[PDB]
């Protein structure tokens, strides 16, 4: 089954997701909604039924050679990849391609910075790691940058891109891998997070 | 309730063999199908085979190559599904599901989900280290150095939930992952309430219990 | 005829198999033909060519049906048997020969002769249009019932709740 790779809404507005088939219309269309990192949950099920629980705004449609998903009024929680589903007879289940819906005009949010210093435990295991922890922000594009003292540290960070929080915000997580010996000798060490043009910026020392 | 539970994740070798399993309760075990679907990360679903417990027939993915072999257990209610001749194309996490041919229900109920990581090296337990501490406060843990994916962080033995954020991993140079799982807490807690940091790593079958409190 | 989504049963309703569509008669009624009903009747000197049974009369079968197993079958149907279906008509082919109708989740299975031996989808078309009923697969066949949570009224026959 075919579907678009990326469909944008507006807030508050509608958003149709089409799903094409060969004889589409002869078969029952299953819709499913897949948040990062869980399992799919079904939202549509026999073109038009929803399951219990499953809110009003979510409308199923499905005749001739298209089976559209529909909602009305999206919401931030809606941002999810929904998939499509029919039985064939030669090939049984067939999923559609996904579809990343974007839900657009959300208002920004800054994000909020903890940098933590290597632990103690960590020093007795002669490896020392600086953990930044960037959460609560939108939209999810950030740029971290580490320093030494005063000076920018380019090796040893390793930053995640961000992903979306339970909270239908996105984080990151940026870690500074240093040896004891450098950590010591360093009079502090800075984690510096630039969202749009807004910068964050904490810092921690080894005393 | 009807559930529909897993095996945890395993690593592989080029060329061995999986067998994942699906747990089934709160219904009739032989009135709905099983299916197996898997998804890579990039990807999205694919399905591979269901099994009809009812009737003992299969039915698999013509491009799953004679590799998918799907067995049942009505005794345990369980489902295996075994893929063979693992390569990298295999490196994906597998859900089971039911459906319902007599009820039209589609795959209503899936699983939790199993990851199963195909690579020619073996697992790896994980170095927890603490993170030591509106009006809040931000703790947490530092799962270091483990291979593969994933690692479930739990708080208080799960009884503590609101505030818990586990964030997405981290693959060093070297090929190992690292992530870290914090919470934020009232100030006041901190001297009266304890935190415990449940680390589980189901592939190397790894239980780590750390306890975060001020320095 | 051709039983379609559009045919109405006198006296009775609308089921669906697999692969083609019924009437079937409500409460004790009998099928005259495939879209009337009419009360059946042991059959005595008084009820002579009546309905003793389905497409049957004075208690042999009509024309084109034979009694099998107590009841009316097509005689192109004689010796086909199905399992989780029933035998029918061939509509597309001229000479009518006994093919298989699956009840709701079984399929002809090309590698068993075309019996009930596969698992698969069948979309229900029929339109209930009556108040608060919609198609639901009731004993292995689709039919008009009442709505999700809806219970039908004895005092007026209707879907109410």
């Amino acid at each position: 089954l075919s579907q678009p790779p990326s469909v944008s809404v507006s807030a508050g507005q509608t958003a149709s997701i089409t799903c094409s088939g060969d004889k589409l219309g002869g078969k029952y269309g299953y819709w499913y909604q897949q948040r990062p990192g869980q399992s799919p949950i079904l939202v549509i099920y026999q073109d038009s039924k929803r399951p219990s629980g499953i809110p009003e705004r979510f409308s199923g449609s499905n005749s001739g050679n298209t089976a559209t998903l529909t909602i009305s009024g999206t919401q931030a929680m809606d941002e999810a990849d929904y998939y499509c589903q029919a039985w064939d007879i030669s090939t049984n289940w067939v999923f559609g391609g996904g579809t990343k819906l974007t839900v657009l005009g959300q208002p920004k949010a800054a994000p909020s910075v903890t940098l933590f210093p290597p632990s103690s435990e960590e020093l007795q295991a002669n490896k020392a790691t600086l953990v930044c922890l960037i959460s609560d922000f939108y939209p999810g594009a950030v740029t971290v940058a580490w320093k030494a003292d005063s000076s920018p540290v380019k090796a040893g960070v390793e930053t995640t891109t961000p992903s979306k929080q339970s909270n239908n915000k996105y984080a990151a997580s940026s870690y500074l891998s240093l040896t004891p010996e450098q950590w010591k000798s360093h009079r502090s060490y800075s984690c510096q997070v630039t969202h749009e043009g807004s910068t964050v910026e904490k810092t921690v020392a080894p005393t | 309730q009807v559930q529909l539970v897993q095996s945890g994740a395993e690593v592989r070798k080029p060329g061995a063999s999986v067998k994942v399993s699906c747990k089934a309760s709160g219904y009739s075990f032989t009135s709905y199908i099983l299916n197996w679907v898997r998804q890579a990360t990039g990807q999205g679903l694919e399905w591979m085979g269901w099994m009809n417990p009812d009737s003992n027939n299969t039915e698999y993915a013509q491009k799953f190559q004679g590799r998918v072999t799907i067995t049942r257990d009505t005794s345990i209610s369980t489902v295996y599904m075994e893929l063979s001749g693992l390569r990298s194309e295999d490196t994906a996490v597998y859900y089971c599901a039911r459906h319902s041919f007599k009820s039209n229900t589609g795959f209503d109920y899936w699983g939790q989900g199993t990851q199963v990581t195909v690579s020619s090296a073996s697992t790896k337990g994980p170095s927890v280290f603490p993170l030591a501490p509106g009006g809040t406060a931000a703790l947490g843990c530092l799962v270091k150095d483990y291979f593969p994916e994933p690692v479930t962080v739990s708080w208080n033995s799960g009884a503590l939930t609101s505030g818990v954020h586990t964030f997405p991993a981290v693959l060093q140079s070297s090929g190992l992952y690292s992530l870290s799982s914090v919470v934020t807490v009232p100030s006041s807690s901190l001297g009266t309430q304890t935190y415990i940091c449940n680390v589980n790593h189901k592939p190397s079958n790894t239980k780590v219990d750390k306890k975060v409190e001020p320095k | 005829a051709k039983v379609t989504v559009d045919t109405v049963c006198k006296r009775g309703f609308l089921i669906q198999m697999s692969g083609h569509l019924e009437c079937k008669c409500e409460n004790d009624l009998v099928l005259v033909n495939e879209e009337t009903c009419e009360e059946k009747v042991k059959c005595d000197e008084k009820t002579v060519n009546k309905p003793c049974g389905d497409f049957s009369k004075c208690c042999k079968c009509n024309l084109g049906y034979d009694m099998v197993n107590n009841v009316c079958i097509p005689n192109e149907c004689k010796q086909v048997t199905c399992g989780n279906g029933k035998c029918i008509l061939d509509t597309s082919n001229p000479v009518k020969t006994g093919v298989c109708s699956c009840n709701i989740g079984k399929v002809p299975n090309v590698q068993d002769q075309n019996k009930c031996s596969k698992d698969g989808e069948t979309k229900c078309s029929l339109k209930c249009l009556k108040e608060q009923e919609t198609c639901k697969a009731v004993d292995g066949i689709y039919k008009c019932d009442c709505k999700d949570g809806f219970i039908i009224d004895q005092e007026s026959s209707i879907c109410t709740g």
